[PDB]
């Protein structure tokens, strides 16, 4: 019901006797867990949020200068000084001016001039940063079974369960009802890195702008802008936004460089977005490794008789889904209402073999509704039977395309999530562990070399390494350079 | 003026919405195209210079691309 | 006198028989003319201005979006339409989104979505440009004879005259009083190019910014910002300041890129400034070529008797000016006020030889003024006599230093002016004509090639050219490319 | 996504005040220095590779300078 | 007689036909001028001073800290700030301390701590600098004819006349009374370098230190001490006298480096001293080049009659002075007190040829006194006849020794004064010009290379160059190195 | 630690009295001798080391002087 809404969807199969499933949940994706002899469930991560986090720094994006004072002195006379050079929130500059008899100085030469102004920041032009606390960052994980009834995204499901995960949670039991219980027993250390995550926001929100941005600590702590802290009163580095023109006799024009919001936005391309509603600071790009326990799950509808075959009718006719599946919903015209649906399919001309891999394992029609059936069929011209209700079906695609798409999904998960991609659907093995170690080492090398380098320079460096290896006289150096260049090119695309 | 380094760290990305994904490359392409369109005799002269003074295809291509890339940016 | 108020100054010396002097009056410099038998005069360019010029396109630097609307259709239902498209000041975008039964669409697939929003410009966020007219632009030239009186820049001089040169003026004859007439003939066509000049101004009052800038028409007209005319109300290219985010089912976000004034200021580095006053649009950088006629000038106080030797006191003892000259003032209390000052100078140990190059024609004490003296001395120890007054003077420098300074000033004039610098102090010689022609051709070629190229790329191109010259086997190409590279390097540094 | 090329035309310059003379050069220098400080390991690797593989000092210096000046801006 | 009061004396013999003499008068020196038929005079430079000279930047040698204040914040609670960080006359420091639970924080890590303290300067501890003015610095030259009466150094001489020289003085004529008139013309520019000289005061009288020092502007302006100007109120670089200890949790210790008068005094070894009385700032080392005129001198007492023989008596018998001269003093006891002393000397064995070269030309007795005589006899056995008196004199030495001493004095004058020594007693010529130009070139090069290098490193470099010349067998390089090394070795000794 | 460079200029010394004339040389000699009297074994080691390792007499002497002059002022 839920996974059909989101395009990014993964299927997990749990063979009979399986005790636990390991997942890497991620925002913007759904996971359907199909198990032998147990109901299928949808598990997804709804949001990551903290309430009332601490702030870090307040960069000023637009300044207003109030009062300007200029002091000049004659060449032979000493340097020019102001009381304002040693006051809080003042921006000053020292330079030299050409003096003479025209400027009423006794000698011709270069004088001393100092110009000062009062720095003040516009209230709505200010970039505020917030940081997350490991003990308080909360992960909300939702689980809904396959109840056999369809509800749109704007209709609430009474069988949906929510679990909020802080570091104080070991194992969460969700009473799915007649479908048993499901455990989650998963970790918060595998999520985002709070020590290197900053959620920047702008005070002005009605300017048609995102609420917040998901930044990195190093970039946010190295901006060439004035800064302070909320409880503090005196600004730091006030001369960034102010430029002083060349002196003219006894004058020095002070110029304001305008608003730097546009430059900041132009330099933020590619960063993930975030949200703020009231005091909750959400983020919309993240993941968390979570295990699912299928021990206590229970199949509803095994003691029931079988729905009559000659009493079905279409409510929605089957259609292609967004995930290579068939979705439908039937209606039943009988009084023996709580019963089981006889679904089956056959390729045209092979009527003795069923080819339907039901995702709703045991469909039921109940007094309160039911009838939503989702299946996956092999390519070709099939026939979908629900009792006496036939529906000729032609499934698109091919086996080779399916294998290629599965490989592409694996590669994309590897590119997005990273080393945790080896923890997805892992039942415990040696290949996964060695792959994870190799990927960790490779990622460490790649991040320590080209971590803060752009896409084009990385591609050019890879090509330069490839050329050096190709022209390399010594075979060993040639092989080393070709391998490193190919590795850099492969990692660069991700 | 004010120099704000581009956010080159992509360690936080996910499946959520991103702020102007890939407009740095479009900005670079627009800058190079504009500079080429305003400077045509210069680019033709560079092309003819590399063509008749170099013997290796890679050398010609590298010289041309580096000139075109370093011209507009360091103006 | 007036030339002494500026650090930049030029001396034009005329031998007997010279009656016309060709000058390149730069706005920001002063010229002192020192002939024989005639008074010295100061000629400089005051300002270049026009009242009420014509308009050009006006851009928007910060927009204001409102009345956002979205319309979406299901995957097969057809394309989406909005009346707000095909309307003025409305920025729109068309895209496709993922639909399905979760969004109440009958089919899974990509559906058409369209978003629009109204466009407005903030009241004081504009970059308006203006264009001068060759027939209406005005040049102001002022003349001040050397009457022996000194006045600071704050005090007005009653001996000063002004002349305005439009194309209808051409030739203006001034009456300097008892010093005769001075003829000026400035050709306006030799000034700036009005066609290629735009005086851009931001409408944002205060904000601690320059009044206006002096731009080039191509750069201003090739900008990627919305534009329109003053009289018009509808903007063009309204989508330059706006961005659309990725669709989310049945809604897409419209973003405001912010105020681009800071980027514009960042891209205007090195551009000359200007002014607007109330309605007169001035320029602070420029030049004009004038011819000065020295035939009708008279010398005041030639038949005056000589002042008494023992009645001279130092009002201002000699001091070193910024132009390797000496400036002093005296007082006289010996009655018979209209008389001639007996000023001179001799090097120590050589009392039989005078080494004074008076800049004032013949210092004279009148009934109600006189006393100021300006003069130039050779390096070494000197003695300055004004009657019986004595004052030891040590002038620093050397003959070679002065020659180097003169050639340095000539090179600066070439770098700042161009081919008109060959008309400075000209006497119509063939050398000047050939130099002017060669400079015209070389500068034309250099600007055709490297017109819009920056300093660093020009230097790299010159280095590459010299490398090609050195490495090239053929002697014919080696000399050509090495000489061209040397020319490029010398012209780029200047 | 608004790119405004710098005013490289200098026919109109004279002896008056100019707007932030030499600011772009300082911006470029600061950008290069900031990039180098954050990628010291990569810079050392580039220098060492140029020393190892290139046998001419002039080519070595040209390659190093090209890499350093072409990295940060295209990030 | 004044030349007899010090060990540094020079003799100038103006042969017949000499009207003017060029001298280099130094502080601590005396010049005796002798002519064929004119009185001898003593010309010396007495003082160099200026009244109320300008005041340059001061320096603080000993500070006075107080109002110590410290602020600390927890590791993840933001930086610590004080209002005193942005105030005047405060020394502040930022560092990180180690926090925990015994520091009553919440997390273990690196905190932020800041310490500030008010900076004051002790009343008596400053280094005040002064700069001379070329138009107000005075050179005091005194002249004293050989009257014939001896006054000790602590007795006023009525016949001594003074001339104070400034830039306004051209040719000062001094009235010596019955001995005629003497003209003087001194070049101030040949004296001290005002622009590159500083007079530094320090301490109080009770500290038992020199009144002032004669420093170099470059050294004075580059000191690493707090500084300001008298009219200022806030010190500059107050962190140079304060050291901050390592942090300890919530504490930082601020220490006073102490009094820097001892370091400054130890750094000033070798510089000359000065003097300061009331508001005058004298100098004790210096010189100035003057030109003396002898044409108006007269010889007194030529019309008197000779004294009696048998009426004389020794008052001070001849004693060998410190400058190869013989000084006597007699007492005539006759009524005709105004008369002429018949002085005469003959070498033993030739009683018919006089040998005395009287420096006191025409000794005369007078009512007030008279009787002092100074001779310069040839080496050997002599006899001094004064009337009927006799006194055997053996003048130690020889002509070769005297020529060697003259050469030694010339070399010492080169060492001390320098290039100006070639103008001493010079009528012009070519040797005094070629040698002066060569010395100017050598001094310029030597100052440009080893201006601020010490005696030991200069000797080391000279030895290194000599050895390089000896080893390297190339003719040109060997000769260059040997010559330059020899020049360095000779020039570095003074 | 306030370090005040010594006044090494000799452009103003004449015939008048001076402040602590020829005291830097005396201090240098005293410092060197004092260091050499507290490091007898190290000084002997350096002397014998230059004795044995070198045959050029001037090399021996210059090495000894350089070592004994670089010891105290930098330790
Ligand atoms: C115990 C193993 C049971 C089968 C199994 O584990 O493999 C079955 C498939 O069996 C076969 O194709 C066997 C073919 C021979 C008939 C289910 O695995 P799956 O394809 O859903 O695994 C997901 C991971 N892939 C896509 C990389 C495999
Ligand atoms: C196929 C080429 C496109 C996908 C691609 O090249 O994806 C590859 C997938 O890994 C591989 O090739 C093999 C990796 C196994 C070791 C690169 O992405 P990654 O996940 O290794 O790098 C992203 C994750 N870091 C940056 C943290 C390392
Ligand atoms: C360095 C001084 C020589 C170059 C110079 O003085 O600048 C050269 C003149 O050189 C010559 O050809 C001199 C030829 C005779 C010698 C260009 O003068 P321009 O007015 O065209 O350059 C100013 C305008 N730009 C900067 C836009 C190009
Ligand atoms: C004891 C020192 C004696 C002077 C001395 O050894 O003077 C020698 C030169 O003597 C000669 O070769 C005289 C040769 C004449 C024939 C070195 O110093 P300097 O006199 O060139 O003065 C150098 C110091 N400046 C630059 C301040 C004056
Ligand atoms: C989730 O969103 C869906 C879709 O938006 C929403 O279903 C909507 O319910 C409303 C409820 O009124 C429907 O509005 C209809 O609009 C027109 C108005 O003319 C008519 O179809 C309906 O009015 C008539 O309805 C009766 C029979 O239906 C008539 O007999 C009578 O004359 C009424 O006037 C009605 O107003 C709207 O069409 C649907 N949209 C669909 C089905 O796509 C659903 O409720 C939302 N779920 C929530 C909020 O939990
Ligand atoms: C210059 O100083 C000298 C001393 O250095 C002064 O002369 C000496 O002064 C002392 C007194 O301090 C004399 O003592 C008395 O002097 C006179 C005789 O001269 C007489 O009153 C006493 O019998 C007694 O001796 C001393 O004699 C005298 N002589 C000497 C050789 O020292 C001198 O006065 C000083 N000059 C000036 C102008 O101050």
């Amino acid at each position: 019901t839920r996974c059909t809404h989101l395009e990014n969807r993964d299927f997990v199969t749990g063979v009979q006797g399986t005790t636990r499933v390991s997942l890497v949940l991620e925002l913007g994706g759904c996971v359907t867990i199909t198990a032998e002899g147990k109901p299928s469930i949808d598990v997804w991560l709804e949001d990551i949020f903290q309430e009332s986090p601490a702030e870090t720094r307040e960069y000023c994006l637009h300044a207003k200068l109030s009062n300007t004072k200029v002091e000049a002195r004659c060449p032979t006379t000493g340097p020019a000084t102001l009381p304002e050079e040693h006051q809080a929130n003042m921006v000053c500059k020292r330079d030299q001016s050409d003096r003479g008899w025209g400027n009423h100085c006794g000698f011709f030469g270069k004088g001393s001039i100092v110009a000062c102004a009062k720095f003040e920041c516009e209230e709505a032009k200010k970039a505020v940063g917030h940081v997350y606390d490991s003990t308080k960052i909360t992960y909300v994980v939702k689980v809904e079974p396959h109840t056999g009834d369809y509800q749109a995204a704007n209709e609430t499901n009474e069988n949906r369960k929510t679990a909020q995960f802080t570091v104080a949670s070991e194992k969460v039991i969700l009473d799915l009802g007649d479908y048993g219980d499901v455990s989650l027993t998963c970790k918060v250390a595998s999520g985002i890195d709070v020590a290197q995550t900053v959620v920047m926001s702008l005070g002005s929100s009605k300017d048609h702008l995102p609420s917040a941005w998901q930044l990195h600590r190093d970039w946010f702590e190295d901006l060439a802008l004035p800064w302070k802290h909320k409880d503090n009163q005196d600004w730091n580095s006030v001369e960034k936004l102010v430029e002083f023109g060349p002196p003219h006799a006894v004058k020095m024009d002070i110029f304001n460089l305008g608003d730097q919001t546009a430059v900041l936005l132009k330099s933020l391309a590619g960063v993930p977005l975030a949200s703020v509603d009231n005091q909750k600071y959400h983020l919309k790009s993240g993941h968390v490794t979570c295990d699912v326990g299928l021990e206590k799950l229970k199949l509803k509808g095994t003691t029931y008789s079988m729905c009559d075959k000659t009493k079905f009718k279409w409510k929605r006719v089957p259609v292609d889904s967004g995930h290579d599946t068939v979705v439908m919903e039937v209606s039943y015209t009988g009084s023996d209402k709580p019963c089981r649906i006889p679904v089956r399919a056959v390729a045209h001309g092979v009527p003795t073999i069923n080819v339907a891999m039901l995702i709703t394992p045991n469909p039921t029609i109940e007094t309160s509704g039911g009838g939503f059936i989702e299946m996956q069929l092999p390519p070709g011209d099939n026939i979908i039977y629900v009792g006496d209700l036939s529906q000729q079906w032609f499934q698109k695609g091919s086996t080779i395309g399916r294998m290629f798409e599965k490989t592409r999904k694996g590669l994309e998960r590897l590119s997005v999530v990273g080393e945790h991609a080896w923890d997805f659907g892992s039942v415990g093995g040696i290949l996964s562990s060695v792959g994870k170690a190799i990927h960790t080492v490779l990622g460490g090398a790649f991040n320590t070399l080209f971590g803060g380098v752009g896409f084009i320079p990385k591609m050019l460096l890879g090509v330069a390494l490839v050329w050096l290896g190709l022209n390399a006289r010594n075979p060993t150096m040639s092989m080393t350079f070709l391998a490193v260049g190919a590795l850099t090119l492969m990692m660069t695309m991700g | 003026s004010v120099v704000i380094p581009t956010h080159a760290q992509k360690d936080m990305v996910g499946r959520g919405h991103a702020w102007l994904k890939g407009d740095n490359i479009r900005d670079h392409v627009t800058r190079v195209e504009g500079w080429m369109w305003k400077n045509k005799l210069l680019t033709v002269a560079v092309v003819a210079l590399a063509w008749l003074m170099l013997d290796s295809w890679m050398a010609r291509v590298t010289v041309i691309l580096l000139a075109l890339s370093l011209g507009p940016v360091y103006a």
